[PDB]
Parts: structure tokens; C-alpha cells; sequence
């Protein structure tokens, strides 16, 4: 993101599709578990 | 006056020098083996910068990257430090870092390097 100030990514698994458009992949961020719905495109 | 340390070790001192650091102003540099990427005390700097692997290698394993005199003035200058502290063990008491420090005009947070031998 910055000079700083790296982020580990990685990509866990990808869902199949929800209920506003979305998709979840579940990633893990800093070693932490974050989750993201994403549009269908 | 001194205004950043590098703090040259991991695990628990690593983040006793943070704070300690943080609490008088000081600006903190955090280093961090591949190995300890998912670390915590590297969370706990302004910044950190991966050491022990790159294009100025072959890879410094897990401890090799903590124990290197050269990597650590690396990265130390990277940022800009105008001081570190060893922590404790690893490169803490070793008279020949405390000679490479006395090198770059970055004050080493330990002893004259004649109290070392």
C-alpha cells in the first residue's frame, strides 16, 4: 500500500453466487480471515 | 537527538523496544524474515521491510536473517535510522556489529565496542 506497509493476500477459496449480485472469495489478509462478496460481472 | 530505530530481533523485544520507542517519540522500524511475515512484532512498527532474501542473495534462512550484520545494515539505511537496538541474544553482544554500526555513523544501543571483548 505504501514505503511501509506490505499486505499479505491470499486467496482461500472462491464461493459460487448470493443475493445483491455478489461472489464471496475468502482470502486471508495479515493472516487474518476477511471475506468479500463481489458482483457477478 | 536520535528520532528512528530499526529494531534488530523479533518475538517479544522486538515490540518491548517498540513501545519504549513509541512512548518518546521515536520512530520504529520493524525487520522481518519471510518466515516471520505472519508476525506480529512486524505489525507493531511505522514500517517493516522484508530481510534475508532479494537480489543482492542465496536466501538467508529463518535465524540467518536476523543474525547478518550486512542485512541489517541494509535495511537499517533503507529506511534511515540514526539509531538500533540488538534486542537481546541473536547479534546483541557480538563486538564486530557494534564495529559496522560505528561504520555508518548509526548509534548502536549497547556498549563501546572494547566492553564487548
Amino acid at each position: 500500500i505504501e514505503k511501509g506497509k506490505t499486505l499479505v493476500i491470499v486467496n482461500q477459496a472462491v464461493s459460487a453466487t448470493d443475493s445483491q449480485g455478489m461472489v464471496t472469495v475468502f482470502f486471508e489478509l495479515n493472516g487474518q480471515p476477511r471475506r468479500i462478496k463481489v458482483p457477478d460481472r | 537527538p536520535i528520532s528512528k530505530i530499526l529494531v534488530a530481533n523479533r518475538s517479544e523485544i522486538a515490540i518491548r523496544v517498540f513501545r519504549a520507542a513509541n512512548e518518546l517519540g521515536i520512530k520504529t522500524v520493524a525487520i522481518w524474515a519471510e518466515e516471520d511475515k505472519l508476525a506480529l512484532h512486524r505489525f507493531k512498527a511505522d514500517e517493516s521491510y522484508q530481510v534475508g532474501r532479494g537480489p543482492h542473495l542465496r536466501d538467508l534462512g529463518p535465524i540467518e536473517s536476523y543474525l547478518s550484520i550486512d542485512e541489517v545494515i541494509r535495511v537499517a539505511k533503507l529506511s534511515g535510522a540514526d539509531a538500533i537496538h540488538p534486542g537481546y541474544g541473536l547479534l546483541s553482544e557480538s563486538p564486530e556489529f557494534v564495529d559496522a554500526c560505528n561504520k555508518a555513523g548509526i548509534i548502536f544501543i549497547g556498549p563501546k565496542a572494547d566492553t564487548m571483548r
